[PDB]
């Protein structure tokens, strides 16, 4: 089973989600 | 970790967070970064912890430089929270406008195919690729060739924000 969002790699949404998750880790 | 009320209110207003959420994000941010300034090594440390056997160097650098709005080499809380607001809570158009800033690596207003490949390759370098038959290999190049061609409606070798924002949107 592929990671749900990596179908969106190259469309912008994958980078956005990974970016968001890094910031969330930086604040927890 | 006490944020001045005027700053809390301004960062509230500028984001999708409530005042309580802004203060909670600040407490956690200052807990992890006691000076209030996150540097590039600490930003990559976060991604290496996610993907300890990928190489997050490239992705972390590209995203860090976009997050560092004033290009002083540090992510300050104002940058942290406005970046988190758009990437986590933005509308689809706002999230894609943010992604356009990331992909447009030379800031000339267009995404070229080499730039789309640099981001996609950065992603696969960090998180990996789906194991496939050698004849159907999941190479960033062939994925980018497909998507780039689909979005370049006028086939001029370059993508505008408008061409990009319409990429997964249905008509
Ligand atoms: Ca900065
Ligand atoms: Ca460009
Ligand atoms: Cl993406
Ligand atoms: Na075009």
């Amino acid at each position: 089973s592929v990671p749900r969002f990596i179908k969106y790699t190259g469309y912008g949404n994958a980078a956005g989600l990974l970016a968001a998750r890094g910031l969330m880790a930086g604040g927890r | 970790s006490k944020l001045k009320p005027e700053v809390v209110e301004e960062l509230t207003r500028k984001t999708y967070f409530t005042e309580k959420e802004v203060q909670q994000w600040y407490k956690g941010f200052i807990k992890d970064c006691p000076s209030g300034q996150l540097d590039a090594a600490g930003f990559q440390k976060i991604y290496k912890q996610f993907f300890p056997f990928g190489d997050p160097t490239k992705f972390a650098t590209f995203v860090f430089n976009v997050f560092d709005e004033n290009k002083d080499g540090r992510i300050e809380f104002s940058e942290f929270i406005q970046a988190l607001s758009v990437t986590s809570r933005g509308t689809l158009d706002e999230k894609l406008r943010w992604a356009f800033k990331l992909y447009d690596l030379d800031n000339d207003g267009y995404i070229t195919r080499n730039e789309m490949l640099d981001i996609v390759d950065a992603i696969y370098q960090m998180v990996g690729n789906t194991v496939e038959l050698p004849e159907e290999e999941n190479t960033p190049e062939k994925r980018v060739d497909r998507i780039f061609a689909m979005m370049d409606k006028n086939a001029d070798g370059k993508l505008t924000l408008q061409e990009f924002q319409e990429g997964s949107k249905a008509d």
